[PDB]
């Protein structure tokens, strides 16, 4: 269990957490002996696994490359690979526990990790924006300053490190140019 | 003999001596045997209705530290006692086997497996540059010569950091830690030799335009403009010095 | 079986633990259960008493020539 | 020129352009 | 054996009477009538009830014993326990069922808020509040899970007793926080501007804490637990405030101000000192809070953007993180928030600094007047 | 009312280790109750009918608790110290 939570969190779907082209990472519902309430926690959870999946796709979509282009998209999935970094710290410590104790419950699991749930949400949405509309070059700085304004704390934080690879970005450019 | 230690669990199940039992905890708040138990059972059930098509290819192995043995050996270039470098590590094709884990067969090799397969084209793409001079389109040049010696360097490098570092962890923290690594690697993978789903830059197969010589000091100027997105720019900058410093030698 | 067995024990001792501190009977934890499984043999009690009544004065003789 | 993130930031051939030059010139 | 599977296995716990009270209950039932079927229902542990009810607690949506119906979690009515009468046993399950679909209603809205099923900006201080009710549920899940691992590890017999005691202080908070947030929320109805939905909640949070704060010490937790939540609530509202009078710009996407900026009326325009700045009218729409300031705060924001467009032609800590460190200042000079009313700790925080920067503008505004414009 | 509640607990304990435990000892153990319940359910009603308010609840209090009940004594005395706290209070804040 513990061990597939974590693969699910690797972003390799399982026999419980299938990965789905469109969904990605789901419970799937046809895994029996786990009463519905764990299942209701482990598709809570493979909501978060599904965001990952998507957003790794993402990343190595738009970096691993050496249509929209430029050093801001660049900085922009390095940033979500650096606010993906906290996940893999987190999950390095749940790992650790589930070492130290195999007895240990999904519950304790889900508290740990529901920060993560509400963090994730709200990047995923600025970065889908940004996607959509295709903003490119300044112009996703210029997006990212507007989701600056947003009220979650941590997300202001994460996108203020963001922000701060892209402004290194625009201030290189700036010398080169001035 | 009036040592012995009682329960200190009494139920309202028993209004008598209740043993103490439970009911047989759920899958989830524990595993390690029951984890790998329900996988086996699922895989079980799905291989019923296929018709055995899984075979578990490594159900179990090896342990946790002779595994990471493994694997860190596949990674120095070595391959492991159940991975091959650019090659299929385990016999089985479903993701039990090739997966980040499920507990099911072969899961456990399969943890390893899904980081193996950048492992294994880090070991091909270190054996590519790891001698400095090549046959036929890379033999001759200086600068070619210093190229392939600092990115042999960098591969003994990434070698010796696995398995020095994580000896006897887990296959979740090897590939957390080594992720960060494998991706630049795989990213020089494709900027040069085998090891990679591109042979050399350029291509995919051994036919690639990657220059050598005068001619790679021509290639990796527009190499080092036209990417350096990942995590190449003091790398690359070291890189296109050394590779100069043959050109500038001569010049 | 055995564990019950053990629950029973285990519960027997502490309500003579309990007892003989209620009564301040004075004894230490080694007369946990052999000295009451030599009782539990029909030995007479009274004799047992009266030798263990011996004991402990021929101990607190030794204990104060030593001290 | 450089895009990953680290006359640092830049790439370019100017510092060793300079000295070579110098002595061509010479 | 998992409880969600449909074959019920009776299994006896005991032979003991008052171990199988409910057997004894339902032979009661047919003695007194020969013709009285017992009902089909699934025997459950009472540790298989317990833990399911930590579940509930925890936001678990998919419960066996309790089902959500329209909304309402709801006992299925076919369960048994052998050692509860079933009277008794939906007695209790009700009881915490009720605290359990007040949770789960206020989870949903979280949900809701948080968009995890628009181009405008965020409601900042709806997005605070569902924040601050995701942090309060943080630590009571933590407190669950902290129970839950007690009962996982069977080292020590815990009863539904003992659980419903622990909770105790738990389930009167998130009692008291149902009724102000159906107070707050949903009294206000969806067809408000967000400006009037965002008035409302917070003059509904500032009487429930002038309310509660003459309670006392018995109430400690309680006083707390709203002291944090108004905290949190205003931040972004205060910090908008403070931006506007700091910086003259009004970066409020959502309209939620009690003063509505007319575009109308241009920084050139001769209405700019009474046109750039209306108070919003269902009634002025006045923020209770800051009602004894609001006027010096509105007339600083409006003479702030005058001096800044004026002078265009020539450290600080945000009002939330300013009211976070006086209420931190206030708690270091004094269980401990509730026996000071939250009103005088406002009156006596807040207002005097932010007097201060009203007065420290309209003077920089006045010199600025007097020497350029040779008023 | 918290105290009466933890004696329920700690009954339900006992009577969970040992099953040859009488229903005459729950009695026992809750007689002390007997006495302390029925004199506050009085002065609760009195309250309530009288529509006591503000500070004759503080009135309505001592003199309840002027009663010769040594558990209602205490339990009484509680209370008032408690609503004088809060009467102390309010006058603090007009002092």
């Amino acid at each position: 269990m513990i061990h597939e939570l974590l693969l699910a969190l690797s972003g390799y779907p399982g026999s419980i957490f299938t990965w789905n082209k469109r969904g990605g990472l789901q419970v799937s519902q046809d895994f029996p002996f786990l009463h519905p309430s764990e299942t209701s926690v482990l598709n809570r959870l493979c909501r978060l696994g599904t965001d990952y999946i998507r957003f790794t796709e993402f990343i190595e979509q738009y970096t691993g490359h050496v249509g929209l282009h430029g050093i801001y998209l660049r900085a922009f999935c390095t940033g979500l690979d650096s606010v993906l970094q906290p996940y893999r710290q987190a999950l390095l410590d749940l790992e650790q526990e589930f070492l130290a104790d195999p007895h240990l419950s999904i519950s304790h699991i889900n508290y740990s990790l529901d920060q993560f749930q509400l963090l994730f949400p709200s990047v995923m949405v600025v970065v889908e924006q940004i996607k959509s509309q295709k903003i490119h070059g300044c112009q996703i700085l210029e997006t990212v300053y507007k989701h600056s304004c947003g009220g979650l704390p941590p997300v202001r934080s994460a996108l203020e490190k963001i922000l701060a690879v892209c402004h290194g970005v625009m201030y290189k450019q700036l010398s080169a140019w001035m | 003999v009036l040592t012995y230690e009682a329960s200190r669990r009494r139920c309202w199940e028993q209004i008598g001596c209740p043993p103490g039992h439970r009911e047989e905890p759920y899958l989830t708040e524990a595993g390690r045997d029951a984890f790998d138990r329900f996988c086996r059972l699922r895989q079980g059930e799905l291989q019923v209705l296929g018709g055995a098509l899984l075979q578990a290819p490594q159900p179990v192995l090896v342990k946790e530290s002779e595994l990471v043995k493994d694997t860190l050996n596949v990674l120095l270039g070595v391959v492991s006692a159940t991975f091959s470098l650019c090659q299929p590590a385990q016999a089985f094709t479903v993701k039990r086997g090739v997966h980040v884990s499920g507990a099911s067969p072969e899961s456990v090799s399969s943890l390893l497996s899904e980081v193996a397969e950048c492992g294994t084209h880090y070991a091909r793409l270190s054996d590519f540059s790891l001698q400095p001079v090549l046959d036929s389109s890379c033999s001759k040049g200086l600068v070619f010569q210093a190229f392939t010696s600092g990115l042999r360097r960098y591969l003994q490098y990434y070698r010796a950091c696995v398995l020095s570092t994580p000896p006897t962890l887990s296959l979740l923290t090897i590939g957390f830690l080594f992720k960060k690594l494998g991706r630049q690697l795989r990213y020089l993978a494709e900027l040069c030799g085998v090891g990679t789903a591109l042979p050399g830059t350029g291509g995919g197969e051994p036919r690639a335009a990657f220059p050598t010589g005068v001619r790679l000091l021509s290639y990796l100027y527009q190499e080092a403009l036209d990417n350096c997105s990942n995590e190449h720019y003091p790398v690359l900058l070291s890189l296109l010095k050394t590779s100069c410093e043959p050109y500038t030698r001569f010049i | 079986a055995a564990a019950a067995n053990l629950n029973a024990v285990r519960e027997t001792m502490d309500v003579l633990l309990e007892i003989s501190r209620i009564l301040n009977t004075g004894l230490d934890m080694e007369t946990l259960s052999i000295c009451v499984r030599l009782c539990e043999q029909g030995i007479n009690p009274e004799a047992l008493s009266s030798v263990i009544k011996e004991l402990r004065k021929a101990t607190e003789a030794l204990k104060a020539a030593e001290n | 020129v450089q895009p990953d993130t680290d006359p640092l930031p830049v790439l370019m051939k100017h510092s060793v352009t300079a000295p070579l030059a110098a002595h061509v010139s010479l | 054996r998992q409880y969600w599977t449909t074959r019920s296995s009776k299994f006896p716990h005991s032979l003991h009477l008052h171990s199988n009270l409910a057997a004894v209950w339902d032979q009661h039932l047919y003695s007194s009538d020969p013709l009285y079927v017992p009902d089909d229902r699934v025997s459950v542990t009472e540790t298989q009830v317990i833990r399911e009810t930590l579940w509930l607690l925890s936001g678990v949506k998919k419960l066996f014993i309790f089902q959500l119906i329209d909304g309402k979690v709801a006992v299925r009515n076919n369960i048994m326990v052998t050692h509860l009468t079933h009277s008794c046993l939906r007695s209790v399950l009700e009881q915490i069922a009720a605290y359990g679909q007040v949770v789960f209603r206020l989870q949903e809205f979280i949900d809701e808020v948080m968009g995890h099923s628009s181009t405008d900006a965020p409601f900042r201080t709806y997005q605070a509040f569902m924040w601050a009710l995701y942090k309060y549920f943080i630590s009571f899940k933590e407190e669950l899970s902290e129970i839950e691992k007690c009962i996982i590890n069977n080292d020590t017999t815990v009863t539904l007793a003992i659980v419903v005691d622990k909770l105790s202080p738990r389930l009167a908070q998130l009692k008291v926080l149902h009724k102000v947030f159906s107070t707050g929320v949903a009294e206000v109805p969806p067809d408000t501007r967000n400006v009037v939905r965002a008035s409302h909640l917070l003059n509904t949070l500032y009487k429930a804490i002038l309310e509660y704060d003459n309670v006392g010490e018995a109430s400690e937790q309680t006083v707390s637990l709203l002291f944090s939540l108004w905290v949190e609530t205003v931040r972004p509202y205060l910090q908008i405030v403070d931006e506007w009078i700091v910086h003259g710009h009004l970066c409020d996407g959502a309209r939620e101000f009690i003063i509505q900026r007319n575009k109308n009326v241009p920084v050139n325009h001769r209405d700019f000192w009474y046109a750039t700045y209306t108070l919003y009218s269902v009634q002025h729409t006045m923020v209770s809070f800051l009602k004894p300031v609001l006027k010096q705060i509105i007339m600083a924001g409006k003479s702030m953007q005058l001096l800044k467009n004026l002078q265009c032609a020539e450290e600080r800590k945000s009002l939330y993180t300013l009211f976070l460190e006086s209420v931190q200042s206030r708690l270091r000079h004094g269980e401990s928030v509730t026996c000071q009313t939250f009103e005088l700790t406002l009156r006596s925080c807040l207002y005097p600094h932010i007097d201060k920067q009203y007065l420290d503008c309209c003077g920089n505004l006045m010199r600025t007047l007097k020497k350029d414009y040779r008023l």
